[PDB]
């Protein structure tokens, strides 16, 4: 929001658990704490379209992302042209 | 259509249909001011419906009048 | 163009990437490293070759241009680099900045993860009525 | 060497982005201002939806004697 | 007489669902389970899987027993 | 010379599409197209705007005076005019309220040369508003009175058929 | 899998969760993979990396088709025989109607059954045996008793050649990975073999034994069991034994004839189905081709040849793949098999090629009709078994730049045409009926497109139809009539029971449908084309060949990103083909009936089961369910209480069913679930629920139960429609 | 022939509200979409994965209803 969509969990360990969704996620950002000690739920956002691959795997125990962020750019969806 | 449609075909032929103009004579240069997109993902649940409903309710609206009228009833 | 020649990413053809809106904004490329004569796969549908020079194809928008990857890196190499072409300069460095490998720690840059208050009981709704004066701002 | 014949006559070639017409007929500033009001341009179009298109529906509807639908 | 018992039955049925459809958006936007709670519109939301259920329940039967009577009579 | 120009996709990179084969780029087709609007301004769009108006004028009038409405008409006005002198006036402001989508606002005069133009990035716009006008403007006149040396003329046709 | 793998044990796999990808089937219970293990059961992505087996699954689970089409047919020659009426109706045709089925009087049943000839209760058909079975150089029910265990024979034996396959240690690679000489044979020597062998009991047996029943008799008043040996002196009324000729060639004589044959065209006075005099000829005349030409030829070659500037650099290697591939050699063959059957469609309506059909009216358009869905189901499935190619098939990529590699480079455009071919079309293809409406029901026939109003006058005639029936006064020898008795020119006398084909006229009103059918057949393959081409990736999604050809929809992002895939391509093109056959079908029947069947009587005044009421009507879009669907379906609505019934008593269900699959195409999915819940709860209260984890259905199972059930819905509606509407007056 | 659409109109309101007391009843969230709010109302559709997951939002159940007030009402 303008990309909201909470994946989130709590290992947020990301081995044989998940990678996939263009761009959008550059994280390992080790929080003082969470086992194999990388955390939160996003980096910079303002880049990419609007998957869910964002889960599909690698839990977010709970929901899990989809479209929601309505102000939606153009570069945020393929068309722009 | 809308219905049984949902906006992935749409927009992609779409995407191959913003290729026309864009390639084509006698129609360049001429911008749209809006960029061709394929409707909501909510929009067309609504408008299949908002369209199924006056189709519906425009039938029996024609179809009872149109023979209580004749009769014979 | 020819008189500026100065190619690397082998085609001929395609009716597939970059038109009219990649002048009038913005504009998206990656660029890569490469052995010995290899014909690959392509965003947009086609197939050609590589050899090399800069090895720096030019992609009508950056989703289409990583997918260089999600095959060509099943094809070898560590390398592969895509930036960010406007019709006139930068900010916006696109794999530029710092690091690279979305997996790794150098900082933490963006992200966060929490909104306020966490996953937990947003039984609780929506809040204040939208009011300037109390930090729903992020 | 016969057929290699030096490119019979090279052309120079391509000819242009150069030059294979002149231009357009000399007739013109033959409608200088001839019909203006689109050349007093200078605002107008409104003016001529009302005007043009009241003297297309207007009389355009109405008629003496029906010769009905 | 019967262009006009069902402006009035078509609207509503109209109405009803719009009915139904704003009192499933108190619950999202407005609504406030700090403020409701052990209180009688919660324990609504609460006790609520049998309430979709002995409603479903209804249709089920109410579905298969109309339908064995009116084939069954065809 | 070659096997079809230096063989070629585009003017040059083949990363842009136009698959630049013929029905696109052969020098049969390409002249027939550039004294107009095609590749290049020529003077500005204020002339082109009749023989376009016009052109595309004494058209539509079989089309709805052989198929009109109630169609092979014994009115002394159909065989041409009688409405359609409406098409033209309900598109020529379809048009100059499509020239608010241009508006860069100038006034330089150059239909007169200079030194051999280019307009240069002559792609995208510049044609600004005060340019859309006088097409439009000669749209006009092209469109109503192009419909009348069709209606004008007689009519001694064959066929047919 | 790991199991045992090894080497140590015959001892089989009954008992032990799972199978079917690795994480599979989990321990951990669930319901989903129970629609898993049908679906996708066929399918080669599993069961191993490696092409080899599959091959050689393939040529065996084919196999217990042809056996299955082998228990079926015997259960039809058995029923076409000792629950009779073939022997009853074939000394009195033109008189019986027929049966083979018929019920048992259970419950209900009897009013199924309801008296169909030579004198019992029963069951019809619209299934020409009794008709095929014309044939019979011999009759006689006990013996179709012998045809038919004689099916039961190739089965059995025609299905111990599947376990004679894949069960037995198989074959390999070579056997077909040399395809080297496959179509040499087949087409020489059975499809040529067969047509010929055919012809070796078509005119020894078949063609006598109805040249002389096109009069009367009883049965066994004329054609033995054996009879038709060396005594070559019956075949003597249906020409010389020869007489002095030796092995054809040219020294022979004829100061009075020319062999059996003596091409006809036309149709039997008294049986028109087209003469039999004729039918060996052709068909000897085919395998001699096939018996000549199934001998190519060994394969690059030819394809490895002929290229050009822009044409095709890959025709040259078009495919070593092609001997590696089979959902590619299916996918081609289905747009064939498929297209090539509803040719059969036409051919069989403008020349019938059995004794007894056209008269026999619903015996041949149930036909036309059955024969149409098939010329159609078959070739959706041929474009998408394609993109299950243009998605994965092969190892990697090794196929390169080609006629294909070709094609994709413009694809963006071989579908940007195409796609405005079907705008003009629908604009010009049917608000044209919408017109007629918006302009008749304002009502001015003065400027309609009536076959009258605007400028056609009395006459379609020179065009194409009026140069073949007329042809016969070319390089054309001759023989009567055409080629086929509905052409232009010349000729009436058309049958004594009913009526046959004539002329068959046109213009508008036929001229138009004529033209929907473009751009019905058009937008079909629009769908299908653009979905097979874009398989694989695309600038809505390019990291779009990731998992397979289905998948449900990539995600809400990109503004939609729903249908794309190519199941679904091949979802929605089904969709349309159901109206392509749907209405082309609501074509024939009003038109071979508006015209064409209808009937004679003294001055052989023709009778129309309807005066032709298709004129200036059927321009009219209601016309369709003013003359049709309103007009015709008052035989269906009034079917109650008789013997067919079962029609008007199918005709609300599946006309229900179908009206049951817009819950399956029209709804959501976590939908189910948020529900089926509640349901797992009130079942967890009494404790009786989770055990098996009860799930809701699979996004695409879900559509998978849409289109399905539509079609099998929207359609046998009219599979009862129809037959209720030319049993009983037509 | 009354004490059976009389039951048919019974299957309506009751079906059509198992939808709308559900669609209702939790615009909230629930196990597939447990926290589906701030927005509640229209978030037509989700991400593919968890069951598979879609017109759960309550809108599209208010959408879903309309049909079955379109079928009552009829
Ligand atoms: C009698 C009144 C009543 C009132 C006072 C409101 C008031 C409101 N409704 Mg609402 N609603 C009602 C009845 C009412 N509703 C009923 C009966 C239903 C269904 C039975 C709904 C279903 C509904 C939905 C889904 C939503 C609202 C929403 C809203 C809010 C925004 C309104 C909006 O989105 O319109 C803007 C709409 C337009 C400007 C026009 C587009 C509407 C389309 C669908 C046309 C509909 C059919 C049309 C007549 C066919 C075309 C005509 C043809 C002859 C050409 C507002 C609080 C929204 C909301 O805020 O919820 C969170 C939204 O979600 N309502
Ligand atoms: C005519 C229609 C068709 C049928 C048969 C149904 C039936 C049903 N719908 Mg439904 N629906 C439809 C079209 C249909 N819908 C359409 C077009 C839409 C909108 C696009 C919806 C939107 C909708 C919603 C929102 C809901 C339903 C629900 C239901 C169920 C409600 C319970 C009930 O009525 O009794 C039960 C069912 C029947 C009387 C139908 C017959 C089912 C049995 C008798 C099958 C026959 C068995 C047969 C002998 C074996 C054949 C199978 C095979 C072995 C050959 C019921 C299964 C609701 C529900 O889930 O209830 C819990 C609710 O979710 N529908
Ligand atoms: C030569 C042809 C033929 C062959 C051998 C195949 C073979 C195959 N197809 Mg295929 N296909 C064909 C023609 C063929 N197809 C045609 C004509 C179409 C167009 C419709 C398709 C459309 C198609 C699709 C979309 C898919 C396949 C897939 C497959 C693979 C999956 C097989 C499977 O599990 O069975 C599937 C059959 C069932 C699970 C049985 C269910 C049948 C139901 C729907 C009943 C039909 C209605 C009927 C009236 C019901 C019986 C009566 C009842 C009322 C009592 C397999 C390799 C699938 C794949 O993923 O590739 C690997 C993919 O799903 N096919
Ligand atoms: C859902 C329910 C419904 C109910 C309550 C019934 C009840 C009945 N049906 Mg019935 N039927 C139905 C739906 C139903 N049907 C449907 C949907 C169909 C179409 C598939 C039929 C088709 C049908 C037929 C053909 C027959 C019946 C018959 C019967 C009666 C025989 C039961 C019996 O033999 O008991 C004996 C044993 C005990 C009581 C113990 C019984 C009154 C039979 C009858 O004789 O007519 C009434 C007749 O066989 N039904
Ligand atoms: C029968 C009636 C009616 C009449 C009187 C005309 C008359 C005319 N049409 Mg025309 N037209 C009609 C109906 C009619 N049209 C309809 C229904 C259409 C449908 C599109 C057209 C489409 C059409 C086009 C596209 C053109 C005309 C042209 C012309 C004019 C040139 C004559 C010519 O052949 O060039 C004589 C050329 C030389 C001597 C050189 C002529 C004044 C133009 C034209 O005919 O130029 C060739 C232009 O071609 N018409
Ligand atoms: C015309 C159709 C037909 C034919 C020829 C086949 C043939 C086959 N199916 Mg099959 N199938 C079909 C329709 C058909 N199916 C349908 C409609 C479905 C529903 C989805 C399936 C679901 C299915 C599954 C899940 C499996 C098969 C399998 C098989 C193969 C196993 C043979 C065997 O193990 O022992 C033969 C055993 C007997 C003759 C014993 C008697 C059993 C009764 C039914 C007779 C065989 C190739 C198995 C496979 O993968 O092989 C390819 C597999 O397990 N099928
Ligand atoms: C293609 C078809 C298939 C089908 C759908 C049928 C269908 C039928 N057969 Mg049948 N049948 C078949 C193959 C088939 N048969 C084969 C291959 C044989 C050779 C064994 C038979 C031998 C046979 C006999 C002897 C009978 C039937 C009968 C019937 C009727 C009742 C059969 C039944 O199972 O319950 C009932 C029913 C119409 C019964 C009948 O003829 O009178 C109704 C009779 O029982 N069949
Ligand atoms: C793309 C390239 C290359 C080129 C430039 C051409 C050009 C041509 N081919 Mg061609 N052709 C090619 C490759 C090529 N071919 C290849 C590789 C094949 C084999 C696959 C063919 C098979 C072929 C056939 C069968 C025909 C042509 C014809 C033609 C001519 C069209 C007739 C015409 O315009 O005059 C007509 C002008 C009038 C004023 C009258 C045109 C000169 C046609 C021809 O022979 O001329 C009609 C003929 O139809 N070609
Ligand atoms: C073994 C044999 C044979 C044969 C023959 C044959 C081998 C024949 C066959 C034929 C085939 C056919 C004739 C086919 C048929 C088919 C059908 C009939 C089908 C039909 C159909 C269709 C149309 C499609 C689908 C469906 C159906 C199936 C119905 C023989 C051999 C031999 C030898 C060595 C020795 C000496 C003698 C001889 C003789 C020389
Ligand atoms: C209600 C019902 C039923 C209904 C039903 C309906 C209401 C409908 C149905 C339908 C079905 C179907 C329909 C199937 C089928 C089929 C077929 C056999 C087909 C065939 C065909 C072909 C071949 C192809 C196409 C065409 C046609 C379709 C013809 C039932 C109910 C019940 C109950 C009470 C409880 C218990 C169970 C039961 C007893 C069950
Ligand atoms: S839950 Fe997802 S991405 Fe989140 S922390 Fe784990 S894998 Fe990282
Ligand atoms: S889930 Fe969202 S952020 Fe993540 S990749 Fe997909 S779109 Fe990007
Ligand atoms: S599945 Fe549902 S959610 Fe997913 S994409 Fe399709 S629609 Fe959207």
């Amino acid at each position: 929001m303008s990309h909201s969509v909470k994946i989130y969990d709590t290992c947020i360990g990301c081995t044989q658990c998940v990678r996939a969704c263009p761009t959008d996620v550059l994280e390992m950002i080790p929080w003082g704490g969470c086992k194999a000690k990388q955390i939160a739920s996003a980096p910079r956002t303002e880049d990419c379209v609007g998957c869910k691959r964002c889960e599909s795997a690698c839990p977010t125990d709970f929901l899990s992302v989809r479209v929601y962020l309505w102000h939606e750019t153009t570069r945020s969806m393929g068309l722009a042209y | 259509m809308f219905l049984i449609s949902w906006r992935g075909y749409w927009q992609e032929l779409i995407e191959t249909l913003a290729w026309a103009h864009e390639r084509t004579p006698l129609a360049n240069l001429i911008r749209w001011r809006d960029k061709p997109v394929a409707l909501s993902i909510v929009q067309a649940r609504l408008v299949g419906l908002v369209h199924f409903s006056v189709g519906y309710i425009f039938t029996y609206a024609a179809f009872l009048i149109a023979s209580t009228s004749g009769k014979f009833g | 163009e020819l008189d500026p020649n100065t190619p690397s990413p082998i085609f001929a053809g395609s009716t597939g990437g970059l038109l009219r809106k990649a002048q009038v904004e913005e504009f998206y490329v990656i660029t890569w490293e490469s052995p010995k004569e290899q014909i690959f796969e392509m965003p947009t549908g086609g197939a050609a070759i590589m050899r090399e020079g800069p090895n720096l194809l030019k992609l009508a928008r950056k989703e289409q241009c990583l997918a260089l990857g999600t095959r060509l890196r099943s094809k070898y190499k560590i390398k592969y680099q895509f930036y960010r072409v406007f019709p006139s300069g930068e900010v916006q460095y696109l794999h530029p900045k710092d690091g690279v490998y979305p997996e790794k720690v150098n900082p933490g840059r963006q992200g966060v993860g929490l909104n306020m208050r966490s996953i937990g009981k947003n039984v609780s709704p929506i809040e204040v009525k939208f009011t300037g004066k109390q930090p729903y701002d992020l | 060497d016969l057929e290699d014949i030096a490119n019979t006559t090279g052309q120079w070639d391509v000819y242009g982005s150069d030059a294979p017409s002149p231009y357009n007929s000399l007739q013109s500033k033959f409608f200088e201002t001839f019909a203006a009001p689109f050349t007093k341009r200078g605002l107008l179009l409104k003016f001529l939806i009302l005007g043009g298109g009241s003297l297309l529906t207007y009389v355009s509807a109405n008629a003496p004697q029906d010769v009905l639908p | 007489q019967a262009a006009l018992y069902t402006h009035h039955q078509y609207i509503a049925g109209f109405i009803m669902t719009g009915a139904f459809a704003h009192g499933p958006i108190f619950f999202i936007r407005d609504y406030n389970p700090e403020q409701n709670a052990d209180n009688v519109l919660a324990r609504m939301l609460e006790h609520k899987e049998a309430i979709i259920s002995h409603l479903s329940w209804a249709s089920l039967f109410l579905g298969f027993h109309t339908l064995g009577l009116y084939v069954h009579n065809d | 010379k070659p096997t079809y120009q230096v063989i070629q996709p585009l003017n040059g990179d083949p990363f842009i599409g136009g698959l630049e084969t013929p029905v696109t780029s052969s020098p049969l087709i390409a002249w027939y197209l550039s004294n107009l609007p095609a590749y290049r301004t020529a003077v500005n769009p204020l002339l082109r705007g009749v023989e376009v108006g016009l052109a595309h004028g004494f058209l539509l009038v079989g089309p709805f005076v052989k198929a009109g409405p109630l169609r092979n008409t014994e009115y002394a006005g159909a065989a041409g005019s009688l409405a359609a002198a409406g098409l033209v006036v309900i598109l020529s402001m379809c048009l100059t309220m499509y020239g608010i989508a241009s508006f860069k606002e100038g006034e330089p005069s150059i239909a007169p040369a200079l030194t051999l133009t280019g307009r240069k990035k002559q792609p995208d716009q510049l044609q600004s508003a005060d340019g859309w006008a006088k097409f439009t403007g000669g749209f006009f006149f092209g469109g109503v009175s192009g419909v009348t040396w069709a209606c004008f003329l007689m009519y001694v046709l064959d066929l047919p058929y | 899998l790991v199991d045992r793998d090894p080497i140590k044990t015959s001892f089989e796999q009954w008992a032990k969760p799972g199978h079917f990808s690795r994480t599979i089937a989990k321990g951990p219970d669930t319901t989903t993979w129970i629609w898993n293990l049908h679906a996708d059961a066929h399918d080669f992505d599993s069961h191993t990396s490696d092409l080899e087996e599959i091959s050689r699954k393939v040529f065996s689970a084919h196999f217990g088709q042809l056996s299955i089409i082998f228990l079926w047919l015997s259960g039809m020659y058995f029923h076409g025989a000792r629950f009779s009426n073939y022997e009853a109706w074939l000394n009195d045709p033109t008189h019986i109607g027929p049966s083979a089925q018929v019920v048992w009087p259970i419950v209900g049943q009897e009013i199924l059954n309801g008296d169909v000839g030579g004198g019992f209760r029963g069951i019809q058909i619209t299934s020409g045996f009794f008709q095929i079975w014309r044939a019979s150089g011999i009759t006689s029910e006990l013996q179709l008793y012998c045809t038919a265990i004689g099916a039961l024979v190739f089965a059995g034996l025609m299905l111990f050649a599947g376990w004679f396959h894949y069960h037995k240690a198989a074959p390999k690679l070579a056997w077909f990975q040399d395809v080297e000489s496959m179509l040499n044979h087949h087409l020489a020597g059975l499809l040529g073999l067969g047509s010929l062998s055919w012809a070796r009991h078509q005119v020894h047996v078949s063609l006598p034994i109805n040249q002389f029943l096109n009069a009367g008799v009883d049965p066994k008043e004329i054609p033995l069991p054996h009879e038709f040996i060396l005594n070559r002196d019956l075949l003597a009324q249906l020409y010389p034994s020869f007489a002095e000729g030796a092995t054809p060639f040219f020294t022979l004589n004829w100061s009075k004839y020319a062999d059996f044959l003596t091409f006809r065209g036309g149709l039997d006075p008294l049986t028109g189905g087209l003469w039999l005099t004729d039918i060996a000829h052709h068909h000897l005349a085919i395998a001699i081709l096939f018996l000549i030409a199934g001998h190519m030829y060994r394969i690059k070659d030819i394809l490895e040849a002929h290229k050009g500037p822009f044409t095709g650099q890959g025709h040259k290697g078009l495919y070593e793949i092609l001997t590696t591939s089979w959902h590619a050699q299916l996918s081609i063959n289905l747009a064939m098999l498929g297209s090539l059957t509803i040719v059969v469609a036409q051919h069989m309506y403008s020349m019938p090629p059995y004794p007894y059909l056209a008269t026999d009216y619903a015996t041949q358009l149930s036909l036309f009709t059955h024969h149409m869905w098939i010329g159609g189901f078959l070739i959706v499935g041929a474009a998408a078994h394609a993109a299950i190619f243009m998605v994965r098939d092969y190892d990697p990529t090794t196929r390169y730049n080609d006629l294909l590699d070709r094609v994709l480079r413009h694809r963006d455009a071989i579908i940007s045409h195409l796609n405005w071919v079907c705008i003009f079309l629908g604009f010009h293809s049917f608000g044209l009926y919408i017109h007629n409406d918006t302009m008749s029901a304002l009502g001015r026939p003065q400027d309609m497109f009536s076959d009258t109003a605007i400028q056609l006058q009395p006459v379609f005639a020179q065009w194409i139809q009026n140069t073949h029936a007329l042809a016969p006064g070319t390089t054309a020898p001759g023989a009567t009539a055409s080629t086929s008795l509905t052409w232009g020119g010349g000729d009436l006398v058309a049958v004594g029971n009913k009526v046959a084909l004539l002329p068959i006229p046109l213009g508008t009103a036929d001229f138009l449908v004529h033209h929907i059918h473009a751009f019905t057949i058009h937008v079909t393959v629009l769908i299908l084309l653009k979905g097979v081409l874009f398989a694989r990736s695309s600038r809505l999604i390019p990291d779009k060949a990731n998992l397979g050809f289905r998948f449900p929809c990539d995600g809400p992002g990109r503004g939609g990103t729903c249908q794309v895939s190519a199941w679904d391509h091949v979802f929605l093109g089904l969709f349309w083909m159901y109206n392509s056959i749907s209405v082309v079908i609501f074509h024939f029947s009003w038109k071979m009936q508006s015209d064409v069947w209808g009937t004679i009587n003294d001055q052989g005044v023709v009778t129309h089961i309807t005066a032709g009421n298709f004129a200036q009507s059927s321009i009219t879009i209601n016309g369709w369910l003013r003359d049709f669907l309103w007009a015709q379906a008052s035989q269906v609505i009034q079917s109650y209480g008789s013997s067919l019934s079962a029609y008007g008593l199918f005709f609300l269900g599946a006309h229900f069913v179908w009206a049951f699959s817009l819950m399956f195409l029209f709804s959501g999915r976590g939908y189910w679930q948020e529900l089926i819940e509640s349901i797992v709860w009130a079942h967890n209260k009494l404790k009786v629920a989770p055990a098996t984890q009860p799930r809701a259905l699979s996004i695409v199972q879900g559509r998978a139960v849409g289109v399905t059930h539509y079609l099998l819905g929207g359609i046998a509606t009219t599979w009862a429609f129809f037959l209720a509407r030319i049993i009983a007056v037509g | 022939g009354d004490f059976l659409v009389h039951h048919a109109i019974a299957l309506g309101l009751h079906t059509t509200t198992l939808i709308l007391v559900k669609g209702a009843l939790d615009a909230r969230g629930s196990k597939l979409m447990p926290d589906k709010k701030d927005f509640g109302y229209s978030f037509p559709c989700d991400g593919p994965g968890r069951g598979g997951t879609c017109d759960i939002s309550a809108w599209d159940d208010f959408y879903l209803a309309v049909f079955w007030m379109l079928n009552t009402i009829g």
